[PDB]
């Protein structure tokens, strides 16, 4: 059982999952409104966004005192945010903007990804060594796509019975993807191509908010009974209370190095040959050069116009 | 208001 890292709008917190009656750590504190996390383990980086300070920010976890430093501002409402621990980026959803828009983890060279046929885009997860990512939205179209991390081949992969898909999260392992909804109160997994969709726990969550896995349990939080939750990955049995009394939880992991498991980065050592962006690709050979927003690439599929 | 993050 890992610790579980999550966001609790004045803080981050750190709490061990087989220990969850002792009371959590706070990895950072003096936040205003802390709601996506997530975390670079080989670099010792964590990530958050703050909806009221409008923000992306990050802290280095090995060093003391080391300060919290804003990465990347002017975002209305980023609701949900994900790190590409193998090409090194920053991806995340605006809902007020309607927008998915990378950059690199220093936050430069931003480039907006996606903006037509967003309405509420919320969660964000990635599947860098395959070169994908896949994001729920909860608005009048509800529903769960999967694209390229480079921008190609978006698709909707879940369209029907959904309506408030929240959590989204992979089990590397299996090759599986697992939400979660809020409005009809249950955790669903599927394939990747959401193909083969079956029931985890088929009812009587009150409001299942983000969710994570590790080993062969799921974790999630959950707005109304302000608490972590658990249970067996397959059968959705063994359903428990591990963490309660939580101030206001938000976006949630798994916090191990054993869930960005080493990769070769198909950029190799020199960016891919690409002048800006190295993205993943989910095509051979694997990457795709990019360029900041409106910015041309060239006939070469490398150089940025300069 | 209903599902979406506050404040
Ligand atoms: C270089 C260093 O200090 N690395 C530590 C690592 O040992 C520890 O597992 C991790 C999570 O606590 O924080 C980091
Ligand atoms: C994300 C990451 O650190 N991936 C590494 C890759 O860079 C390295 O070349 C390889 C060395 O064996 O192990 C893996
Ligand atoms: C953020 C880090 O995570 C791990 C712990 O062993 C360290 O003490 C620190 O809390
Ligand atoms: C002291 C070490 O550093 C940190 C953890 O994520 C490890 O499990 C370990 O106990
Ligand atoms: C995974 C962790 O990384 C760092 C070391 O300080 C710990 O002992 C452990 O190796
Ligand atoms: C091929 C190597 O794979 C991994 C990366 O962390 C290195 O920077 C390089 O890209």
């Amino acid at each position: 059982a890992p610790l579980l890292l999550y966001a609790n709008r004045r803080d981050l917190r750190l709490v061990d999952a087989t220990n969850g009656k002792e009371n959590a750590t706070i990895v950072v504190g003096g936040l205003e409104d802390a709601a996506a996390v997530d975390f670079v383990f080989s670099h010792g980086l964590i990530y958050w966004s703050d909806v009221s300070e409008e923000a992306i920010k990050r802290t280095e976890f090995n060093k003391t005192e080391s300060v919290q430093n804003v990465v990347v501002s002017g975002l209305l409402s980023p609701d949900g945010l994900a790190c590409d621990w193998l090409g090194e980026k920053l991806y995340w959803t605006d809902s007020e903007t309607n927008r998915i828009e990378v950059s690199n983890l220093d936050g430069s060279l931003r480039k907006v990804l996606f903006w037509q046929e967003l309405d509420q885009p919320r969660a964000i997860a990635l599947d860098p060594s395959s070169g994908f990512m896949y994001w729920t939205d909860w608005g009048e179209v509800p529903k769960i796509e999967r694209a390229g991390m480079d921008g190609s081949s978006r698709f909707i992969i879940i369209n029907s019975e959904i309506y408030w898909p929240n959590g989204l999260t992979l089990d590397y392992e299996e090759q599986k993807l697992y939400w979660a909804d809020a409005k009809l109160n249950f955790i669903h997994k599927s394939n990747l191509d959401g193909t083969n969709r079956q029931a985890v726990v088929k009812g009587s969550l009150p409001h299942p908010f983000a969710l994570t896995l590790f080993e062969d349990i799921l974790y999630w939080t959950d707005w109304s009974t302000h608490s972590i939750l658990a249970c067996n990955k397959y059968t959705g049995e063994g359903l428990r209370e591990i963490h309660s009394d939580i101030f206001s939880p938000m976006d949630i992991h798994a916090f191990s190095q054993q869930r960005q498991p080493n990769a070769t980065n198909p950029c190799g050592i020199d960016n891919g040959g690409c002048s800006h962006l190295c993205l993943m690709s989910p095509v051979k050979p694997f990457y795709q050069c990019a360029c900041p927003t409106g910015v041309k690439l060239l006939e070469n599929g490398k150089t940025c116009k300069d | 208001l209903p599902n979406a993050i506050g404040r």
